[PDB]
This record gives structure tokens, sequence and C-alpha cells, in this order.
């Protein structure tokens, strides 16, 4: 899918949740 | 899940709910991969140990949720089931291997704020983020605890752990086509899926192209968040090949 | 306890 994995009201809009950092960090 | 919290409006606009028409109850969680594929745990439809054996007309497929026992009017979709695929080489008997299904959904579902699809990996995504270490996220309605019942879909972030780990955790024979998730007895923090988010997706970020891949799938698990024991998740990528001809086979 | 969902669907 192309549009896969963005989410509408997240990074569609350059919003971000409350906890992805902490996924991000773990990287 | 244990020791999550409330997901918010959209967060998971992937998740999709295994639902049982008679009676009407949870039966799993599950994942929205296109306008008409829904990826969840092969055990979810097939497992002759819990006398477990769906067919097509048995389930329904509820998109765009929030809420677990409501009917989210004007927001989530209600779909039925076209026609079940569970991998050739499932092995129900053993240690779940290869616990993988697709479901197709009668008619395509209308994407939303709500509802989206959630990219499944490539060789080398999964080859990047698939580390020990790395964390990944779990969601759905299941229980709060191993023995409870959450109003809201919830939502963890959870650790890889090291193989050898996995393996030393169990007497479960462990194949390539699973990983497990979970953190260590010491590492303080604490959290699991457990019964009712099975079927579930298993998520990660991509720091290279901000998109959100599902990794794995809620496979099984001794319990529910017991020290020293982890959650265990079918590899999805290891088994996208079967994915790929079933898709690009009966696939619309 | 699940709310009663649109027989349609059934
Ligand atoms: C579908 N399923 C599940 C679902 C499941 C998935 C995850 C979790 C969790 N992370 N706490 C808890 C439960 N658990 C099982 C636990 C068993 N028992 S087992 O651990 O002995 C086993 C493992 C693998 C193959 C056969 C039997 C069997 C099936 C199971």
């Amino acid at each position: 899918e192309a549009d896969c994995g963005l989410r509408p009201l997240f990074e569609k809009k350059s919003l971000e949740d409350k906890t992805e950092r902490e996924l991000l960090e773990s990287y | 899940i244990v020791e999550g919290s409330d997901a918010e409006i959209g967060m998971s606009p992937w998740q999709v709910m295994l639902f049982r028409k008679s009676p009407q109850e949870l039966l799993c969680g599950a994942s929205l991969i296109s306008d008409r594929w829904v990826l969840t745990a092969a055990h979810c439809l097939l497992y002759p140990p819990w006398d477990k054996n769906f067919t097509e007309n048995d389930l329904l497929v509820r998109i765009g949720k929030h809420s677990r026992t409501r009917y989210e009017r004007n927001i989530e979709k209600i779909s039925m089931l076209e026609k079940i695929y569970i991998h050739p080489r499932y092995n129900w008997r053993e240690n779940l291997d290869r616990d993988i299904a697709l479901m197709k959904l009668k008619k395509p579902v209308a994407f939303s704020d709500y509802i989206h699809p959630v990219c499944l990996p490539d060789r080398e995504t999964a080859a990047s983020l698939l580390q020990a270490g790395y964390k990944g996220r779990v969601t759905g309605w299941g229980n709060l605890k191993e023995t409870g019942q959450p109003s809201v879909l919830q939502v963890v972030n959870l650790p890889i752990v090291e193989r050898p780990v996995c393996k030393d955790s169990t007497r479960i024979r462990i194949t390539d086509n699973m990983f497990c998730a979970g953190y260590k007895p010491d590492e303080g923090k604490r959290g699991d899926a457990c019964e009712g988010d099975s079927g579930g997706p298993f998520v990660m970020k991509s720091p290279f192209n901000n998109r959100w891949y599902q990794m794995g799938i809620v496979s099984w698990g001794e319990g529910c968040d017991r020290d020293g024991k982890y959650g265990f998740y079918t590899h999805v990528f290891r088994l996208k090949k079967w994915i790929q001809k079933v898709i690009d086979q009966f696939g619309e | 306890d699940f709310e009663e969902i649109p027989e349609e669907y059934l």
C-alpha cells in the first residue's frame, strides 16, 4: 500500500502520539 | 494488554477486532493491511486443543474501533468475511510455528481518520529494526490481568529480547518464525499482551521513513506479564512470501 | 457486555 503506515491523525498532520518517541529512542 | 494504557484516538488506525457472532464476543485482535485484507494469528481461527475451528460465516471483522463493548456508530465499519486463509505449514500440534492467517473481506472497507492500513516490512526494514532492545508497540482489547476487561483499546511498548533469552525462558521449541518481546525481571518496567490480544499487531515505526510497520503477530505466551516470561510473536517478514502468494493469487 | 450491533451485518 502506498499510503500504509501513515496515520491520518498523526503522521498525516505531523502530530506525534504520547509514546512513539520511546520507540525512536530505543533504535 | 497488561500494564499498558488507553490508546489515543486514531493511534492505531489498522487495529481490527475479530468478533464472534453467536455469542457476540471478542474473538481476537488483527490488522488491516489493505482495503480487503486483514492479518491475524492462525490459532485465532484454528486450534483443535481448545476446540476452535471457525468458518467464514461465524466471524465478523470490526475496524476503526476505540471502545471495546460499544457499537461506535459513524466511526467503526463491520465487514463480513469472504475467505479465510491459513498457512499450509501452521503447526498447531506442537509450537504454533507459522501462527499466521489472512482474511479476505467481502467488500473493501472505506479508509478514514480511524481506519488506515499498516505496512508489511521488507527484508531491509526487518533486518535493521528487528533487534534486541528495539521497542515495538502492541495493542488490543484483551485482558488487563492474567486473571480485567478494558473499556478502551489498550497499548504498550515492549523491547524485543535476545533469541537466547527467549529460548531459555520456556520449554517450548522456539523457531526462526518467532521472536519474543518484553521486559526482563530486573529491568523494572513490565507489560505484555494477554488473552484477547492474540492475533493482534506488534508494530514499529521506521526511523528511516517515519512509517509504521507490523513486524509481528501476537502468537502465544505462558500466562500474562509473568516475571521471566515473554510474549511470543509470529515473525511477519519471514512469512511474507506466503502472504504475497495468497494476495497475488486469490487477491482482488 | 457487548452493545447490540446493527442486525444488518448478521
Ligand atoms: C494461542 N495461545 C496463546 C495466546 C497468547 C498470546 C500472548 C500472551 C502473552 N503475551 N501474555 C498470552 C496468550 N497463549 C497460549 C498458550 C498455550 N500454551 S503453551 O505455552 O504451552 C504452547 C505454546 C506454543 C505452542 C503450543 C503450546 C497454547 C496456546 C496459546
